[PDB]
């Protein structure tokens, strides 16, 4: 079954450079010309590269133009994708698709899961991890509140995941280059406050894990 | 420098019942491509050429148009298909759609509301953040206000939307405000209200903060 | 020039109605283009004739059925009838016993040749349709491809000039 | 095959024009107790298609008794058929109508009845025609009809007004 | 119209006291053939029905 | 004219189901030159035979007809249809006929399955008079005045059968077309799709 | 020698999926006697034709292969393949020609289901040169010395269509060998496996 | 060489006699002896003749140097299958001898 | 100039005893014949009179020693052969101008 | 393919010494090119071979 | 055996002009003459479609 692995990426300061390796399988990798993919954070897509079959021909949009790298070996099955002098408008999804062939035109068909470029120049940073307790019916409604991280992945885990049925976990937003995000638990008026309700916040980048509690007032 | 556009942005559509969407072009184009995207998911081999069929599709799709003009045309709406999809052309410089949202559609379901004072350890921050969750409603469009002191204040709101349910086909929308310590300390009630196509009066909820 | 070219290619599937046309396509306007190499004899020439060969392939899995209809029209339908277009040359697809036609027309048309840079109206207008609609089991693929070839024959040119470029 | 046409298979023809006369006549019995083997055949191949059809016993078919012929396409179309018509209303005024066989062209402007209906038989056509007028109403008044090759100089079709046409550049025309 | 060569389904084969009928039949595919090789391994009349 | 007139075309298509019923009137044909009930929607427009294009152009006609009927099926559907021919009229009413009292008159068997995917059927002339009328200007029934020589009929044969996992019934197209055609006294009319 | 290299012998396996999309490009091969892309694991072995083995031992050839295609379907699968073969050296890239533009260059159909199970085909010799060198010992990548004549690559001419309760998926050997052969110049030169 | 694959299964079978052993010959050149192709498609038969081949005068059995001929068989294209089909099939080899010559009575074989 | 010599062509050279080159352009047209259009005023596509345009290049300078005229002037004659026309008509043809 | 074709020109000076070459062409290498109609063949072939003419 | 287009070796006919006599001129003539060049092929044989050109 194909298989496609990105690699390698992360926040980048702006002037940084990076590379980027796709992993292929299950396919004659040679055969193909292989691709990079630029997702926006808005669902936005553009399309930044394609090598051909062997070294062969590089192509390139007009943006990204000299600015970027894109290179091959067969012999692994595996891609790089060489950026350079990055800027700010760079930081989205990239993903390596396999570009293939149909009557008149090119198509693509399998999309590895991509790995995650950020082009800004903040510190790494942990977020704050605030409880919500109410101040009345059958059922409670409850949260986490998590503030002011800048690194973008973040989990957030009720008990131990057991209640995420009721779970909305809700985007996070940007604002003073500190991510604000919110995550609510709904339960019934017999397990809380008779029952340990806590969150697990857990932060990678910053390898941050808070524990709050959510005790009524 | 040759661009593709989508009149629908956002669709929504129930079971049982024939769907359309549009991907119109800056220039003549011969053939258009269509990719699917599901949520958290890589977009997918979906409708290449212009009317032909990947593989893995249900046969109930399809496509047609031509020159400047395209279309997809889905022939009976089920669940299944909810997600984003992309068109694009390979006439020159590679360029993709700007995404048509399609959604489900139910019978409205009015917000159940919470608001939550701000953590009194936010407070020992300093700071206050004042909270409002929106659960479980249908249709997704709403407008919100924040009173205080019976008041109306819009700075420093910040608005979160889920995608929508995969159970109750719902929506929960976040809504935070956040002042100083002193701010916050400068009121007493604070209240969350929201116009909503299903409830004709707005739903209020409120607390004081001399209270507690 | 004589040789063979893929042109066009469609998927027919179930949903397709009676008549419904499957396949509206254009022997000329197709044919010349930038993705052969026969363009390159054509492009430095105002004015050709010719005759026309087709051929058509699908592959029907003897589980299926169906029937296509390939007609061979000049200029285009217009109103006329949809019914009797077998009297134009054709052939029918049969998932049952052909596979494949062949088609083969002279050279028919208003004035003395064919002229590509500012065609009057299209010569062979190639029509297809559903014959009768593709009736399928269960777990059987409901979908069926189908091709097309074509080339020229007795072609003669004329008039050399650069001015297609 | 100087056009290069290779193959295994036979190469044939299809539909050839007036196959037979229409008027019934000899140009015995027809067939039976022999074998009715073209019965079942199949409809593609055209050689499969080109074997004479036969199913049961016949009789030659007698005799036609009259000799006027009309399956000729000639000897039917030599009978006329409708055109256009229309009036005046006013003294020394010209109308003009084109000659156009657009199926597209629908009538009261276009061709009408049986002649929209005919010639959308057959793709090209050339030749000759007979054109025919005829007038009613009011006598002694006079009247010009000049012809006009397609392209030339012509005032507009599906009007009556007045030539800005030199009558010399009308009548050299015959 | 040369024709294409006909496959053979129906074939039927045989020895001594035996016969077989086939469907998936084709042609026999021999090498070489019976052989004299003129310098005798052993001379004695070879064996048989006569012989034993 | 012989041209248009020599060459099959399509003429009705009808289903035919794996539950229909052994004796059974599938479908009656009025056998004239004038018959087409096929039309399509969008565009707008009707279908007309060739030939019935241009008889309709004609007062009468006579001679044989070819139905040529041709059959989809898989190689694993089997059936029988039949074709059995009633002169008469074209109102006599032979909605009362069994199978037996229909086989009596002229008939012919085929088979669905094989490698003949076509038969070629040959209506021999038969009337009382050397012609037959285009009745269809004249509005009402008049008696004794006549276009089809006689309705023709397809019964079921037999069952259809097959296995399960294919398609669970049988289209047929009608094909239409005539030779030794004659005809005469010419005429515009417009004929309209007669339905049913 | 003529003998072994007058036989055909297996050379490459590709598989072919039902999930295969019209106008792929399924498989490559640069044409050459000295291509075996085949192997087996236990016992420890590697495929190599008979061809490869002779060649292999000399400094050059020409002569016309025979790529024979033996497909191995049921009855009740259908599809068509397409072989379309590319001049120039073994190195040009062709990953980026469309279905279309393939064609342009000399081709040949085949149908998977039949009575035919077997299609010969005859790359006649196309080169600038009377021969060409076996390349592979020289070990770096020389301008314009070359082996394979061209590459040839086998398109999805249509779908794989299918009853469902059969094998979704068809593999085709490539069988190898050649006829006017000439070679010379002989060595030693033990060729280890191509692969990709 | 016999076999029955109905014919909704599919592969192909080889059959090649090889005198002495594979040994180190490559696997994929068998087709160079004598051989046919069991193809479910196709031929679901073979037959294969040889005449004599070995290094000396003629076999001897209570003490054979080492067999004549092997005859191997091996999978050519895997068998692939639908869902309830039988997922085997059978396979059966038969043989005689041809001119066969006899030398050296004796009852020591007891 | 290039892509101008790809088409049917001719060289001549100035100087010698030859003072004129016969030309002769072979009918070249989709159809056997041409319109005279220019009673019908606008343009309507298709109809067509001039089988194609004839273009004059300057293939080398003009070299002249100092003392004589600087140019040389050219007439350009037309006539015709194996004509055939038909269809009479009274047309003023004004003055083809540019 | 037989015809003519405008190559390459160059004006001749006075200040050009002896030998000083004026023109170094090639023939193949101009042909092939995209403002002739000639090149439509070569184009689609990738041997060829040739007698020349020059003017 | 014959060139090719895409990867030629080497160019096969170099065409060299030179000054063989230089040009001397009076006073007023033009100090400059044209020069052109023509070319076409003979027997040309092909050989090799292909759409790898594009």
């Amino acid at each position: 079954e194909v298989k496609l692995v990105e690699s390698g990426g992360g926040s980048v300061k702006p002037g940084g450079s990076l590379k980027l390796s796709c992993a292929a399988s299950g396919f004659s990798f040679s055969t193909y010309g292989m691709s990079w993919v630029r997702q926006t954070p808005e669902k936005r897509l553009e399309w930044v590269a394609t090598i051909s079959g062997g070294g062969g021909y590089t192509y390139y949009p007009d943006s990204v133009k000299g600015r970027f790298t894109i290179s091959r070996d067969n012999a692994r099955n595996i891609l790089y994708l060489q950026m350079s002098s990055l800027r700010s408008g760079d930081t989205a999804m990239y993903y390596c698709a396999r570009r293939v062939t149909t009557v008149a035109e090119y198509y693509f068909d399998y999309w590895g899961q991509g790995t995650t470029l950020t082009v800004s120049s903040p510190k790494t940073t942990p977020p704050s991890v605030y409880p919500l307790a109410p101040a009345a019916a059958s059922m409670v409604t409850l949260g986490c509140l998590v503030k002011g991280y800048f690194p973008e992945p973040v989990t957030v885990t009720w008990n131990s995941g057991s209640l995420s049925s009721g779970v909305h976990t809700f985007p996070a937003v940007l604002q003073s280059d500190l991510y604000t995000l919110s995550s609510s638990v709904t339960v019934p008026s017999s397990t809380w406050p008779s029952e340990t309700v806590t969150c697990n916040v857990a932060h990678p980048a910053s390898s941050t894990k808070v524990d709050k509690k959510i005790v009524p007032r | 420098d040759i661009v593709l556009t989508q009149s629908p942005a956002i669709m929504s559509a129930s079971p049982g019942e024939k769907v359309t969407m549009t991907c119109s072009a800056s220039s003549s184009v011969s053939y258009i491509h269509w990719y699917q995207q599901k949520s958290g998911t890589s977009p997918k081999r979906w409708i290449y050429d212009t009317s032909r069929l990947a593989f893995g599709v249900p046969g109930r799709f399809s496509g047609s148009g031509s020159g400047t003009s395209y279309s997809l045309t889905i022939s009976s709406m089920e669940a299944e298909d909810a997600a984003t999809y992309y068109c694009q052309q390979w006439s020159s410089n590679y360029t993709f759609g700007g995404g048509t949202n399609l959604e489900i559609k139910r019978a409205d379901a009015a917000p159940t509301v919470s608001i939550f004072p701000p953590s009194s350890e936010q407070l020992t921050s300093g700071g206050a953040s004042v909270v409002c969750f929106l659960n479980n409603f249908y249709p997704k469009d709403i407008n919100v206000k924040w009173k205080i002191d019976g008041s109306e204040r819009q700075n420093g709101v910040l608005n979160s939307w889920t995608d929508q349910d995969s159970k109750d086909s719902t929506y929960s929308m976040s809504s935070t405000l956040t002042l100083t310590k002193d701010e916050y300390e400068r009121h007493n009630s604070y209240t969350c209200e929201a116009t909503h196509k299903t409830s004709t009066s707005p739903i209020v909820k409120s607390f004081n903060r001399n209270e507690c | 020039g004589e040789k063979f070219f893929l042109i066009h290619s469609a998927r027919w599937l179930t949903t397709h109605a009676l008549f419904h046309e499957v396949a509206k396509l254009d022997v000329v306007k197709l044919l010349y283009n930038e993705q052969f190499a026969v363009q390159g004899l054509l492009r430095y020439h105002t004015y050709a004739r010719f005759g026309i060969e087709i051929q058509v392939q699908i592959n029907p899995t003897p589980f299926q059925q169906g029937g296509l209809i390939c007609a061979m029209v000049p200029g285009d339908q217009s109103y006329g009838s949809i019914a009797s277009l077998t009297v134009y040359p054709h052939g029918l697809l049969n998932c049952n016993i052909n596979n494949v036609v062949r088609i083969k027309v002279p050279f028919i048309y208003t004035r003395g040749a064919y002229h590509f840079k500012d065609p009057q109206y299209p010569v062979w207008e190639l029509t297809i349709r559903v014959w009768s609609e593709l009736n399928i089991g269960t777990g059987t693929s409901a979908y069926t491809s189908l091709n097309v070839l074509a080339r020229f024959t007795d072609l003669e040119l004329h008039g050399l000039t650069p001015l297609s470029t | 095959d100087d056009s290069g046409g290779f193959s295994t298979t036979v190469s044939t023809e299809q539909n050839v024009p007036d196959p037979q006369v229409g008027i019934t006549t000899m140009r015995m019995d027809v067939s039976g107790v022999q074998a009715p083997v073209g019965a079942i055949t199949t409809i593609e191949d055209p050689v499969l298609a080109k074997k004479v059809p036969e199913t049961f016993p016949e009789l030659k078919p007698g005799e036609s008794r009259h000799t006027s012929d009309h399956m000729s396409i000639y000897k039917f179309m030599g009978r006329s058929h409708f055109l256009c018509t229309f009036t005046f209303n006013s003294n020394n005024k010209e109308y003009t109508f084109p000659i156009t066989l657009s199926s597209t062209s629908n009538p009261p402007h276009g061709l009408p009845s049986t002649l929209r209906w005919f010639f959308n038989l057959f793709q090209l056509y050339r030749g000759p025609l007979d054109l025919t007028i005829i007038i009613t109403g009011a006598t002694d008044v006079d009247g010009m009809a000049w012809f006009t090759p397609v392209g030339l100089a012509v005032d507009t079709p599906w009007v009556e007004k007045e030539s800005a046409l030199q009558i010399d550049y009308k009548t050299a025309l015959g | 119209e040369q024709m294409i060569q006909s496959v053979d389904r129906t074939a039927v084969t045989g020895a001594s006291y035996f016969t077989s009928v086939d469907q998936s039949s084709v042609h026999t595919a021999e090498v070489g053939s019976h052989q004299i090789e003129p310098l005798k391994t052993s001379v004695d009349k070879p064996g048989s029905k006569k012989t034993q | 004219f012989t041209t248009w007139t020599s060459i099959p075309t399509l003429a009705a298509q009808f289903p035919f189901n794996a539950s229909d019923s052994v004796g059974q009137q599938i479908k009656v044909i009025p056998v004239d030159p004038y018959f087409f009930q096929m039309t399509n929607t969008n565009p707008d427009q009707k279908c007309i035979t060739a030939l019935a294009s241009i008889c309709q152009m004609f007062c009468f006609w006579r001679g044989d007809l070819v139905f040529d009927f041709q059959v989809f099926p898989t190689k694993y559907h089997s059936g029988r249809l039949l074709f059995c021919f009633v002169p008469g009229n074209e109102l006599i009413d032979v909605t009362g006929i069994t199978l037996k009292q229909a086989t009596t008159a002229p008939c012919a068997v085929m088979d669905i399955a094989g490698v003949q995917s076509t038969l070629r059927f040959r209506v021999p002339w038969i009337s009382d008079t050397p012609y037959r009328v285009n009745r269809y200007t004249k509005e009402a029934h008049q008696k004794g005045e006549y276009t089809a020589i006689g309705k023709l009929i397809v019964y079921c044969y037999n069952r259809l059968t097959s296995p399960s996992n294919v398609a669970h019934h049988v289209r047929v197209n009608v094909y239409l077309s005539a030779i030794n055609l004659e005809c005469f006294a010419p005429l515009y009319h417009a004929m309209d799709v007669t339905t049913q």
